[PDB]
């Protein structure tokens, strides 16, 4: 006898779903604390963060021409030295200033520094996306250089 | 159960099925992204926009590059430069 | 009551139901942590059986092209009737090598696909 | 016939023909 | 393309390292089958076993031997 | 009109597996034949001894 | 492995029961024995829609 | 030593008295107001404890849904009825023709459908 | 039979070691993306450097050179 | 005709078509696991996937 | 230019790129097409297998059965049978 | 049976070759009460009495 | 640089070692099969764990030098 | 640059000696349950003991090899 | 430029015969433990002084290693 | 005169372990002729397999030694 008069299908789902909670919600209960909050928690959490900026936001390998041109990370944690090729998620509006503040640390940064993409110098007040897009379309690899000249 | 000649698959699941969740987070970000410039080009712009375009910066002073327009000091008689 | 006596003795300090409430002794996130580093590490093993699986496939792909290979070049070399009449003994027994390969390589994939449940 | 008495249980698993509605259902990517 | 020779040279060592515990292992064999010639098979099953892995090893060596005589 | 039969594939492969195949099988006619039949002979035997 | 001295973190007792541990039945199992109660709405499920699409072929194919 | 290995078991059971008091207090705050019901417990016993009750059950892999499949072997006069039996005489062997023609359909389909690629015109 | 399978034990839809699981796996590769076709963004990695596809063109062109075409269809 | 060439596509020439005797067969074969069982022990999966 | 590091979170990407690559590579070319092909064999040759086994038990039924004049059925539902007039 | 009764026990059991025993913190009863015997003892007087 | 072609080669070296430790480990095999095959459940089982190990070093005897190949 | 890879190639070249080790340590175990199985337990109990050391050796074997590379 | 480190490498070889004769020491131990178990508790305590030799010997030539690669 | 024939000289260290293998093989064959003669047959039989990869390996690194003497 499958189904019941009076009863609807939406209903029976509901039914399932609150079965299918409190079997969870009874299992997560019984087991180890030591397992199950991280399995359950940090991991997903992680992972979907990690996945999200990758297929979401966009990011660029960033070079620097000379070692005196390095920032000071000597005072913040768990970075304490500049190395090149480090992968940098941005937004779209980030602009050529904000992402040498970024790069300095909100300091104080060396003379005619300027950005370049395959050889092809940026100028300031451009929308790195766009000059990327235009210069080295699929190569977003900048360096940082100075433009003494 | 399991065996040696599974590790790929017990590899595959264990590092990909955790993206799921993601992946179809990602793609429902997407739609509403395109509901909402749907919407706002429904509603009007100055310039036109790309839909399927990561970026679109262009605007009254703004080329569809993010740089300056040329020549927009001033006004025109047949409106928009654009 | 049954359980009064019981009961009674189990009053705490505000100290102690804060403790209680954080859970100190009993959340462990050193434990937590060990827990995931050994979770991860334990990833290695998936590489040692996809190598050893691997190494199975290719065993009689192995045996049939490369050894195929140098006894393609000594024919090409060779000429003459009596080196050729010793060399089919070579080829023979390749054969036989690659026969004895590919019952090696059923024997580790039946061990390698063989599960309980 | 009527949303409630085909979506009614006995209905729905005994006399309703769900051949197109589960189509249907498993083609709405496709619509979408 | 003096470097790669050499190298390839000092790789085959464990060519001549397997070949013992080849040797052991089909001795092994002998030395069963002579205690117990009732039990031929399930001594070749572990024999052959043995033998695969120090083939993989020989097979390795070897491969590197001619990845390192031309990169 | 080819190269088929003198072919390093043909001598390496061709040649080899077959003459080690019709060697085998020359020598071991009889034994794979009665190895083989042996279950139908041990069936029909109980077949008939069970009518019988 | 037994012993009769207990750790600190053993101490106080068990916390988990034992089907918090074991595994299942191996052949009469939660996903077997759900999916074998399921089968009679399978069942019409796929009845119907294959009777659907093989009643539209034929309607088409016959004239 | 007698005096400090004395002294050091002593503030080992301190350590433990405070143990558990905290462990009293989590239990009676947290996990007795967080307690599942019981409802919706594990629909299952473990296989030790059925082995114990002697209820344990090891067999069939497979199944035999309906009664009509479930007596068969013993019936021994109609394991299957006279319909069934007409009906069971028409698969005596599998179907090569519908096999040649689904065959090539799907092939037919996955090539010139779901398989196209470009190729250049001179 | 496949429907029986799909209800026995240990012989789910692609799990196991049954002909029906190879068959389910199978169609579970089909149905996945992998053996699909490459869209056009992406001809130009494998297709069109291709021995099948290049043998092809020339089929289909039979006393012509499709080496120019090629290179055209990889600037596109 | 700059964007109109990729678009000329050309089908597959492969048929899956294969007679499956198995009157003159008789023993079983061998058969490959494709993937683990999920149905049973799914949440000690991650747990026990790296032993053997 | 080519020391271009990425962050130690995007490891859980292996088999993702692993699987992009060989699809790129291999499967979604005509060596992929082999392959779906030998997925196929696979089928095959296990539905002959197990076709196979099945021709091997009936044939040694038959012989073991049909001949016996003591198995009319199973011998674990003979309690279904009716009984024999001539025991007592 | 003996297979069943064999794989259930590689599977489960704490042994040399442990499939399912690991990363255990926080033991069952049974396995608790077999590796604390002076436990299993404390922890039944109690209940009878 | 060769001398990086040359450090691989070395790292390979020890399987000379490996495979003739591998091969005595099956050969006590054999023997145990060949002395109590009643038993062979269990050496079977210590033999897979100390290949387990053994597995494991060599391949860290590849891996490094591979890494010795590149970086 | 390569002579830190040489150095760390040459301090690699020693898990040769722990891998024959543990084979004598695992055919022994072998050898002693193919004779006595009833005493299992014992053989490897003293078994991981060697694996605790032999396997500690060759981690430093590793560690330093390493730290050669970089430092 | 290496000295240091390749005089250190050079040195840490040993551990491949330090562990081959842990191993024979432990091999031995297991086997006198099936021959006879009764004694078991003697055999590990000599088992341990030839611990307190070869480990000590290791020891040292692990010091020498951390002398060598800082000069 | 240069360095193809020092690598094609060091690629012949391999010989060494092969005969060493080669001559555990036969002393096993003797071995088990002595203890049983009644299985000569089988024992020379599994002898011939071993050389069989023993033999085969040998081969390939004076192969390997001639392409680094002409490479």
């Amino acid at each position: 006898p499958l189904g019941v008069k009076g009863r609807s299908v939406f209903a029976g789902m509901r039914s399932f779903i609150g079965q299918r909670l409190g079997r969870l919600y009874d299992s997560f209960y019984y087991s180890q604390s030591s397992t199950k909050y991280v399995m359950v928690f940090l991991f997903p959490a992680g992972i979907f963060y990690t996945r999200f900026r990758a297929d979401t936001k966009l990011g660029y390998h960033v070079f620097i021409n000379e070692e005196k041109l390095y920032p000071d990370y000597s005072q913040n944690y768990f970075d304490t030295k500049w190395t090149n090729g480090r992968k940098v998620y941005l937004d779209d509006e980030t602009t050529v200033e904000q992402l040498k503040a970024q790069i300095y640390g909100g300091k104080a940064a060396p003379e005619n520094v300027k950005v370049a993409c395959r050889g092809r110098v940026f100028e300031d007040a451009d929308n790195v996306a766009m000059a990327v897009r235009a210069f080295c379309k699929r190569d977003p690899r900048l360096l940082l250089f100075q433009d003494n000249l | 159960s399991t065996s040696p000649g599974l590790a790929f698959a017990n590899l595959t699941l264990l590092l990909d099925v955790p993206q799921l969740p993601a992946i179809w987070a990602v793609n429902a970000w997407r739609e509403l992204n395109g509901l909402f410039t749907e919407m706002k080009t429904l509603a009007g712009t100055s310039d036109l926009l790309y839909p399927s375009n990561r970026y679109n910066p262009q605007n009254e002073k703004t080329n569809r590059m993010g740089r300056p327009r040329k020549y927009n000091h001033g006004e025109w008689m047949f409106g928009n430069s654009y | 009551r049954p359980g009064q006596g019981s009961n009674a003795q189990f009053q705490t300090s505000l100290a102690d139901k804060t403790r209680g409430l954080l859970g100190v002794g009993f959340l462990r996130p050193t434990k937590m942590a060990s827990f995931a580093a050994t979770f991860l590490l334990n990833f290695r093993f998936y590489f040692m059986y996809m190598a050893r699986t691997t190494f199975q496939a290719v065993r009689p792909l192995l045996a049939f092209s490369v050894f195929g290979e140098v006894m393609k070049l000594v024919l090409a070399t060779m000429s003459s009737g009596l080196f050729s009449f010793l060399f089919s003994f070579v080829l023979a027994f390749e054969v036989f090598y690659f026969f004895l390969q590919c019952y090696i390589s059923y024997t580790f994939l039946t061990m390698f696909f063989t599960v309980l449940f | 016939v009527s949303f409630s008495q085909f979506f009614d249980s006995e209905y729905f698993w005994t006399k309703a023909n769900v051949g197109p509605f589960f189509l249907f259902l498993f083609t709405s990517p496709f619509w979408y | 393309a003096g470097v790669a020779s050499l190298s390839a040279a000092i790789a085959l060592m464990s060519v001549g390292g397997v070949a013992q515990g080849i040797g052991s292992l089909f001795a092994a064999l002998v030395s069963g089958t002579a205690r117990n010639p009732s039990i031929k098979e399930d001594l070749f099953t572990y024999t052959l076993i043995g033998m695969g892995f120090l083939e993989f090893l020989g097979i390795i060596c070897v491969l590197m031997s001619a990845v390192l005589l031309y990169s | 009109s080819n190269t088929v039969l003198s072919n390093a594939w043909f001598y390496s492969k061709t040649f080899p597996f077959g003459a080690v195949f019709y060697m085998l099988g020359s020598y071991f006619y009889r034994d794979i034949r009665e190895k083989l039949w042996k279950e139908e002979k041990s069936l029909i035997h109980t077949a008939q001894e069970n009518k019988n | 492995k037994p012993s009769w001295h207990v750790a600190r973190e053993h101490r106080f007792g068990p916390t988990l029961p034992d089907h918090a541990y074991y595994g299942e039945h191996a052949t009469y199992n939660y996903f077997v024995l759900f999916i074998r109660g399921m089968r009679p709405y399978l069942e019409k499920i796929f009845g119907d829609c294959a009777s659907t699409i093989k009643n539209a072929a034929v309607a088409v194919y016959r004239p | 030593i007698q005096h400090w290995n004395k002294s050091y078991e002593k503030q080992v059971y301190s350590e433990s008295v405070a143990l558990n008091r905290t462990f009293q207090a989590r239990n009676q705050l947290v996990l007795d107001r967080l307690k599942p019901s019981g409802a919706y417990r594990l629909p299952a016993v473990d296989y030790k404890r059925q082995l114990s009750r002697g209820t344990l059950v090891e067999g069939a892999d497979f199944y035999l849904p309906t009664a009509q499949e479930q007596q068969r072997l013993a019936r021994h006069f109609e394991p299957y009825s006279e319909q069934e039996q007409e009906e069971r005489r028409k698969f005596r062997f599998q179907s090569i023709s519908v096999y040649l023609a689904v065959a090539l359909g799907a092939s037919f389909v996955h090539d010139y459908f779901y398989q196209r690629r470009p190729v250049a015109w001179c | 039979q496949f429907w029986e399978a799909q209800f026995a034990n240990r012989s789910f839809f692609f799990f196991g070691n049954a002909w029906t699981s190879a068959a389910a796996f199978a169609f579970f590769i089909w149905w996945s993306r992998v053996f699909d076709p490459p869209p056009k963004e992406r001809l130009d990695r494998y297709w069109l450097n291709s021995p099948k596809f290049r043998i092809l063109s020339a089929f289909h062109n039979p006393g012509k050179r499709p080496g120019l075409k090629i290179s055209l269809m990889t600037y596109e | 005709l700059l964007g109109h060439t990729t678009s000329v596509t050309m089908g597959n020439s492969d048929i899956f078509f294969l007679p499956k005797p198995s009157n003159l067969l008789k023993i079983a074969l061998p058969a490959f696991v494709f993937m683990p069982n999920l149905t049973i022990f799914t949440r000690a999966f991650p747990f026990y996937a790296h032993t053997s | 230019y080519d020391n271009t590091a990425s962050p130690k979170s995007e490891l859980i990407f292996m088999a993702g790129n692993a699987l992009g690559y060989c699809t790129e590579r291999f499967f979604e070319n005509e060596y992929g097409q082999s392959i779906f092909m030998f997925a196929l064999g696979l089928a095959y040759l296990a539905m002959l297998g197990h076709e196979g086994k099945i021709h091997g038990a009936v044939w040694r039924m038959k012989h073991l059965f049909a001949t016996n004049f003591k198995m009319v059925g199973h011998p674990r539902y003979a309690y279904a049978l009716p009984k024999n007039p001539l025991l007592q | 049976k003996q297979a069943w009764h064999s794989r259930m026990g590689k599977f489960n059991d704490r042994s040399d070759t442990p499939m399912l025993y690991a990363y255990m913190n926080e033991l069952p009863s049974w396995e608790y009460y077999d590796l604390h015997r002076s436990a299993f003892l404390e922890h039944m007087t109690y209940f009878l009495v």
